[PDB]
């Protein structure tokens, strides 16, 4: 302006205005896309809070790796941090198994657990932890025959 | 490449493009971000296991026959029959394995297609590892140390999961195995017969191809100038009034590039959402058994099997459906 | 796809047959004229182009009189019945004695004589009918010529098939042409020609791998062809395809300006006695009258006209507040 | 240093940084214009005897010759030069399909009327130009050559017409115009004016009425087999090299190879989808040659952390790097540095060619990606190596139809997870 | 409608709009995609039986 | 058009066309983003069903 009067100045002013308006529009569009991605992340965070912190989740690999027990939230700048406490088995032993027991000409199946033998005697154990028990009718339910 | 696309091999046009700042740099940054995001998507979808499990040489699974999903050693690649059908049905254009034909016109204008980090053989290796781990150990391999379990007992556990007592399997094993084999054969026939199934992938392939084609075609427009070719504009008009045409050309080509980049960003966001859904489905359905209604297929879910495909993944949901009911009196 | 002057497909072309004795009618050249011939021994050999044809204005003359083709544009005074007449006259050859086409060629601005254009192709003796297709364009004073020659084996109608025309020569005749007449070889033979009319349209030209046009479709002939031109492809999938929107075109024009008739006193402005100085510049009010800026813009004694917000051309079609 | 330029910083993070892409500069230049030598008869155009009047302007055909517009532009006796679509300087470097030369004489104040889109009696009645006219107009006074004290009346123009003429339209008829409502015939009548108007050219007339001889060239360019060219001399042609070629004015750069396109005689150019040329017929030898710009590609710089080391690597995506030895630094390149092209460390991948890294067979976790399953890392006496990434540790399971494994002891683990929630507000 | 909106009932403006290429076609394709997506959303929400 | 001859009608109509094209493009981009958000909401509604 201090160098050119109005008629020939408007020629440069319009070019500058178009350039700066284009830059502003690009900035706004990019901000909108980033905001959409952030809304997606925030919705995921809210769902994780509601299901892992306020309860216990059966969804695999959602609230941490392993069998979920509980969680604790922690604040952070523009975010949130979860501490997923999970149950992981450590040491396994190989065994011999069988699907049923035929004793009085009838098939026996476990109410809860699996049939297991160490090589000489048979027991029933819950699936995720070793605890042998003597075969009892309280452990088994009868249906069908042995053929 | 912004500079070649806008002002291919011209110092005079490069000098004018220099006056506009960092538009080209911003476009390159966005494109690089999208390119990295694609590898991130594939990584999260397929890399859920860190140890590659191997199927046993024996194939005695109590009557179940997995020949149509396990890899076939005779083929040089570890692809099964169904995966072969999936790779056959898709017409993938310009995979980018050194193009030393429309894709030739694209390349010479600065339009590059980069190869993916994970190859179609490594993806098949990941899929085979997942499938072998599932068929050998149930869901334990996704939760911790892999624990072997007979398949005829794993299926009894699944039936116990869907609220059916386990003796039903031990009394109907042969019939159940026959049903499963017949269903797998029906999938084989359906995928060998119909073609509209893989339209969901052919659509994104066509979208990318058509977007690149339109971007290529955009160079033929005058955008108000006397000619669409900068070489002739220079050869006819001297260094003074050629500016009045070159600035118009530069602005038009910049608008075309910006539109292309914005559309690519929106498409990438949609694909990212789809890939997140695919990863969630893998974790929920393959590595375990899900109680969510109509998530892992129609009916009561039992198990699932992953299969690779060009730019996608295919799940085979095995479900339990009652068929023959009888009316009764209750109290 | 190209958007310019082109004949629509499946057109209702006017047809001719030279079965005896006959005459060649005169037809308009508005918006270009399509022309075809399935003939024997090259009976058609020329055309006459113009707007008045009676030496009042210029006209175009093309004659293939055996020895060579002549292209001539003058103040032709054509005869009312132009004809050509020719056999085995002591030389075993056939000679064209008559060239009764015009009587006056006062001023000529464009002439051309190179060679005859009876480029007969293979087969010989007219076993298969020869399709000599011609299209002529007269745009911004440029007369463009396209030509073809191909054999067909159909008995009477136009051969159902596809072809394209190579350009022959461009003529800068620069004359007004609204009508045309065609030429002939009068000596035992029958000839036919079509008279089609070019139109500004668009077609999808399907070049083959070798550079020869193999097929073409219209963009406005029928809805199927409109979908084809919209999709830029020759195959259409099942579905509903939105195409170009329609608009009702207006039926007639109405002019409603105020019905005042007194002429504006621009005489008291321009042809006044004296003006006021620049420091006390005079102002005169003019309203409620009839003006005409054409008489101000057409005078040669004036020096400068810089009109801002308006052009000097559009002044007579605009009305002023005050 | 180029990565430092890209990052606008003095510290670079461990990874791969795409930088300015390379291009092979042309090795030499070839000129191929038609070898005609006969001079164009511009004498009979500019310096002839007499010019036809504006209402019947003469048209003289000029073709198959060599013109030099420098001698027309450099003369000081001329008055006006304004060209459309072309510049006066660039005329000598370009060829013309055909030369339509229009010459006539008009008034001094009517010189403006030659420009298309203007309005005036001449443009309205006898000489109108197309809205997109291309070419040059030559204007200069000729009063001392075509003006006589007794009055030169041989130049005529039409006064009235029924309607505006089309561009490049010529009218010769002398029909009496019916200015009034009633029709008339005969030689003359009331409100019945002769169409042509006469002028008494005399030297006593001042500026603005003097006769100004005008020559207008309306050539069309570079969409046809041109036949009129400038005085530029031909040069021998070579193949299989990136060369700055120009056939009939088609300035361009690339490597040319004899293609198999059957150009029809009215066709001189072949074009791609993007309206760029793809093949050309040489004006001296009637063969058909394909044109492709010589190879190019991106440049990536593989580097470890700046504090860790300074040694780097280079990757050429999409380029079979057998051309890299051909990329000798005799001709220049967009990247100035070439010292890495020494060799003995060259490896080909599906993602391109990697130079500056030693390929090994032992596998590791993928440190920084390259592409197509190959990725590099910096370690041990330390250098940048390349290897195929390992998917994991192989582990077979002992399946059998009558064995199970159940755990005996358990461990409790705690795992962290970070999720963005919100971003900074901003108003502009 | 791109041409109606930009140059309603003007052949001179339509000729100038023709020089810009496929902008109008791209806009029409995007709008048609959105329109089809709406019906797809309604169908997938309500048509589960 | 009724006031200015074709030469300057070019200089005016090109500016008008650029402005109107910019407005159309902005409208289409905003509609695309809104459609994406609505599609996410529709997917959530289908899952809730
Ligand atoms: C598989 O598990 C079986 C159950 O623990 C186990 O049998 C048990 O063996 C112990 C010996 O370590 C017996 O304990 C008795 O051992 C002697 C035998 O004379 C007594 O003097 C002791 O006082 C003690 O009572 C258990 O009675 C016996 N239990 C059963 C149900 O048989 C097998 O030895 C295990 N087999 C293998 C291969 O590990
Ligand atoms: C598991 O299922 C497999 C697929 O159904 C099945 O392979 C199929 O085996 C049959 C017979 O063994 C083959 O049929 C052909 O067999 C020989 C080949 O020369 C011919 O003599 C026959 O007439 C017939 O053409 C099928 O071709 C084959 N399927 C495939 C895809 O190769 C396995 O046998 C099944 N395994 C078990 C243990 O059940
Ligand atoms: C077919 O029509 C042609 C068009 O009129 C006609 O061309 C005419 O040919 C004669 C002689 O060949 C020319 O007469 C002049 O020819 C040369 C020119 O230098 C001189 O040596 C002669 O003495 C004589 O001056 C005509 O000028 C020429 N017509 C035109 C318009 O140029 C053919 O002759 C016609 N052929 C037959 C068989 O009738
Ligand atoms: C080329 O020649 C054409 C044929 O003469 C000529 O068209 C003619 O133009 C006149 C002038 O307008 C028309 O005369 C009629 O004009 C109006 C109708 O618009 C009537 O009100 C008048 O009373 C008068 O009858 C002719 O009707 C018209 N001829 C035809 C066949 O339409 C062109 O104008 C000429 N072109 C050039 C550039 O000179
Ligand atoms: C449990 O057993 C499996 C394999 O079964 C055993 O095979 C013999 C070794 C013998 O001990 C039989 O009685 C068993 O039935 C073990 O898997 C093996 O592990 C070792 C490493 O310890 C490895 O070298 C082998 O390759 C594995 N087997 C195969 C077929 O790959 C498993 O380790 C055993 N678990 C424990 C806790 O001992
Ligand atoms: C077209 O030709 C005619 C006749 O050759 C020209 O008319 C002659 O013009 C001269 C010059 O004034 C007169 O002396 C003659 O009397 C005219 N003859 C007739 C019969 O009228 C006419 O000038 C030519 N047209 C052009 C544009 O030059
Ligand atoms: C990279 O280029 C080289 C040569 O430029 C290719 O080597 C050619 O390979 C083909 C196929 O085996 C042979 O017919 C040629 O004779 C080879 N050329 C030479 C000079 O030896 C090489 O194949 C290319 N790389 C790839 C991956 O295709
Ligand atoms: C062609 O036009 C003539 C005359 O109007 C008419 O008799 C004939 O039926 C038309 N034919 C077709 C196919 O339109
Ligand atoms: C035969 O040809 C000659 C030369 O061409 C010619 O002079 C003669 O007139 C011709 N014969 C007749 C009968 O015209
Ligand atoms: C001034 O006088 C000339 C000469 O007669 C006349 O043609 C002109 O019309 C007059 N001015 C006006 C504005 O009428
Ligand atoms: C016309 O005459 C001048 C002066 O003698 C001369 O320089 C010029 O070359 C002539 N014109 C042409 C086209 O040669
Ligand atoms: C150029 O010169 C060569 C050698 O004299 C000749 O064969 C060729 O025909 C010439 N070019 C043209 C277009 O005639
Ligand atoms: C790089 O090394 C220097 C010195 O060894 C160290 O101060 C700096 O922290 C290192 N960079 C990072 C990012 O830790
Ligand atoms: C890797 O092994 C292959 C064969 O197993 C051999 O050809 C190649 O030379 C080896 N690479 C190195 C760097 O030794």
């Amino acid at each position: 302006l201090s160098r050119l009067d109005k008629v020939e100045a408007e020629v440069q002013i319009d070019r500058l205005i178009t350039g700066r308006l284009q830059s502003l529009q690009t900035y706004v569009t990019q901000q909108l896309i980033r905001a959409a991605e952030i809304r997606a992340s925030a919705n995921l965070a809210a769902t994780k809070m509601s299901e892992c912190v306020l309860g216990q989740s059966k969804r695999v690999d959602f609230c941490g790796k392993g069998y979920h027990l509980m969680s604790f939230p922690q604040s952070a700048p523009h975010g949130v941090v979860f501490l997923h406490v999970t149950y992981v088995p450590a040491q396994e032993k190989n065994f011999t198994t069988a699907p049923a027991i035929c004793h009085d000409g009838k098939a026996h199946f476990p109410r809860e657990g699996v049939f297991v033998s160490n090589g000489t005697h048979w027991f029933v154990t819950q699936r995720n932890f070793y605890e042998p028990q003597i075969i009892t009718t309280d452990n088994t339910f009868v249906s069908g025959n042995c053929d | 490449d912004c500079t070649m696309y806008i002002c291919g091999d011209s110092t005079e046009c490069s000098n004018l493009l220099l006056q506009y700042g960092s538009f080209c740099t911003q476009l390159n940054r966005a494109l690089t971000g999208i390119a990295v995001e694609q590898d991130k998507n594939t990584q999260e979808v397929f890399a859920q296991v860190k140890q590659i499990y191997k199927t046993p040489p024996i194939k005695d699974f109590g009557g179940f026959n997995f020949s149509q999903i396990l890899p076939d050693p005779s083929k040089p690649s570890k692809r099964s029959f169904i995966e072969d059908l999936l790779f056959n049905k898709v017409t993938l254009a310009d995979a980018g394995f050194i193009k030393q034909d429309l894709i030739c016109a694209q390349k010479f204008n600065g339009l590059n297609v980069l190869p993916p980090l994970l190859t179609d053989e490594m993806i098949a290796q990941y899929t085979s590892a997942l499938l072998a781990g599932t068929i050998t150990s149930g869901w334990t391999f996704g939760a911790g140390p892999a624990l072997q379990i007979p398949f005829p007992m794993q299926m009894a556990y699944r039936f116990n999961g869907i609220g059916v007592t386990q003796n039903v399997l031990y009394e109907n094993q042969k019939l159940i195995a026959n049903q499963f084999n017949s269903a797998i054969g029906k999938i084989q026939d359906s995928l060998s017969s119909t073609p509209s199934a893989l339209g969901k992938l052919q659509d994104v392939v066509n979208q990318n191809a058509q977007a690149l084609n339109t971007l290529v075609k955009q160079l033929s427009s005058n955008f108000g100038a006397i000619s669409s070719v900068l070489n002739d504009i220079l050869s006819r008009l001297d260094k003074v009034e050629a500016e009045v045409q070159i600035d118009r050309l530069i602005t038009g080509r910049l608008q075309s590039l910006q539109t292309y980049v914005t559309q690519q960003l929106i498409r990438a966001a949609e694909i990212r959402a789809s890939a997140n859904l695919a990863a969630t489905k893998m974790s929920e359905c393959v590595l375990g058994q899900s109680k969510r209604v109509d998530f892992c297929g129609k009916g009561y879910h039992l198990m699932s099997f992953p299969q690779s495909a060009p730019h996608g993944v295919v799940f085979l949901h095995v479900t339990y459906v009652p068929a023959q009911e009888k009316n009764f009196t209750t109290a | 796809s190209t958007q310019d002057l082109f004949l629509p497909f499946f057109s209702n072309v006017t047809w001719f047959h030279a079965i005896k004795r006959f005459d060649n009618p005169v037809l308009p050249f508005n918006d270009g004229v399509y022309f075809a011939s399935t003939e024997k021994s090259n009976i058609i050999r020329g055309w006459i182009f113009g707007t008045t044809l009676d030496s009042k204005t210029q006209s175009l003359l093309i004659v293939n009189n055996a020895t060579n083709v002549v292209i001539k544009v003058c103040e032709f005074q054509f005869f009312n019945d132009p004809f050509l007449g020719v056999y085995h006259k002591n030389n075993k050859s056939w000679m064209e004695s008559e060239f009764r086409v015009y009587s006056s060629a006062n001023n000529c601005t464009f002439e051309y004589v190179s060679q005859p254009f009876l480029m007969d192709l293979e087969g010989k003796q007219g076993n298969f009918k020869n399709l000599s297709e011609f299209v002529f364009k007269n745009i911004d004073g440029y007369f463009k010529i396209y030509s073809k020659h191909t054999p067909i084996n159909l008995v009477r109608g136009l051969p159902q098939g596809f072809s394209a025309l190579e350009p022959l020569v461009d003529l800068p005749i620069g004359i007004n042409i609204t009508r045309f007449q065609t030429l002939h070889r009068s000596y035992a033979g029958a000839a036919a020609y079509y008279v089609g009319y070019l139109q500004p349209r668009t077609f999808l030209l399907k070049y083959n791998e070798n550079g020869t046009i193999t097929d073409a479709v219209d963009c406005a002939l029928d809805p199927l062809s409109e979908t084809k031109c919209t999709l830029k492809s020759f195959t259409v999938e099942k579905g509903i395809y939105q195409t170009s929107n329609f608009r009702v075109q207006p039926t007639e024009s109405i002019v409603r300006f105020p019905n005042i008739t007194n002429l504006c006193p621009f005489g008291e402005v321009f042809n006044a006695t004296r003006f006021a100085s620049v420091y006390a510049w005079n102002r005169k009010r003019i309203s409620n009258c009839v003006a005409d800026y054409s008489v101000l813009y057409n005078s040669a004694s004036f020096s400068t006209f810089k009109c801002y917000g308006v052009s000097p051309t559009k002044l007579n079609d605009l009305c002023f507040t005050n | 240093s180029e990565t430092k330029c890209t990052l606008k910083s003095f510290t670079v993070e461990k990874g791969i940084y795409q930088t300015s892409n390379f291009r092979v500069q042309p090795t030499e230049s070839i000129v191929r214009f038609p070898n005609i030598t006969n001079l164009c008869p511009f004498g009979e155009v500019f310096n002839a005897t007499r010019f036809a009047s504006v209402y019947a302007w003469n048209r003289k055909r000029i073709s198959n010759c060599v013109a030099d517009y420098s001698v027309l532009y450099n003369s000081a006796s001329f008055s006006t030069f304004k060209c459309y679509g072309v510049s006066p300087t660039k005329l000598n470097d370009l060829c013309f399909t055909n030369v339509y030369a229009d010459s006539f004489v008009i008034r001094g104040d009517e010189v403006r009327q030659i420009a298309p889109g203007q309005t005036g009696k001449i443009a309205d009645y006898n000489y109108k130009l197309p809205d997109d006219f291309t070419g040059c107009v030559i204007a200069w006074n000729s009063n001392n050559l075509d003006s006589k004290v007794g009055g030169n009346h041989n130049y005529l123009y039409r006064l009235f017409r029924k309607s505006n003429l089309k561009p490049f339209e010529r009218d010769i008829s002398t029909e009496i115009y019916q200015a009034g409502s009633t029709p008339c015939n005969g030689v003359k009548g009331f409100n019945c004016y002769f169409p042509l108007q006469s002028y008494g050219f005399q030297p006593t007339y001042g500026v603005g009425y003097q006769p100004y001889r005008v020559v207008v060239l309306s050539f069309e360019l570079l969409h046809a087999p041109a036949t009129v060219c400038g005085p530029k001399k031909s040069t021998n042609l070579v193949k299989n090299k990136c060369v700055n070629f120009n056939f009939n004015g088609l300035t361009g750069t690339g490597v040319l190879t004899e293609s198999n396109k059957k150009f029809l005689p009215f066709q001189q150019f072949g074009r791609d989808i993007a309206d760029t040329t793809d093949a050309v017929r040489d004006p001296q030898t009637l063969e058909i040659l394909d044109i492709t710009p010589c190879s190019f590609g991106g440049v990536s710089v593989i580097t470890p952390g700046t504090n860790t080391s300074n040694q780097v690597a280079v990757l050429y995506q999409g380029v079979n790097c057998t051309e890299v030895p051909v990329a000798i630094h005799a001709d220049q390149l967009t990247p100035t540095w070439r010292v890495y092209s020494t060799g003995s460390n060259v490896f080909q991948t599906r993602a391109g060619c990697l130079i500056g890294a030693e390929y090994v067979n032992n596998s590791y976790e993928c440190d920084i990606p390259i592409g197509a399953g190959i990725c590099a890392s910096y370690q041990t006496s330390q250098s940048i190596i390349a290897y195929t990434m390992s998917l994991g540790a192989e582990n077979s399971v002992a399946y059998s139809n009558n064995s199970i494994a159940i755990p005996i002891n358990f461990t409790i683990s705690v795992t962290t997870e970070i999720l963005p929630v919100s971003m900074t507000k901003t108003s502009v």
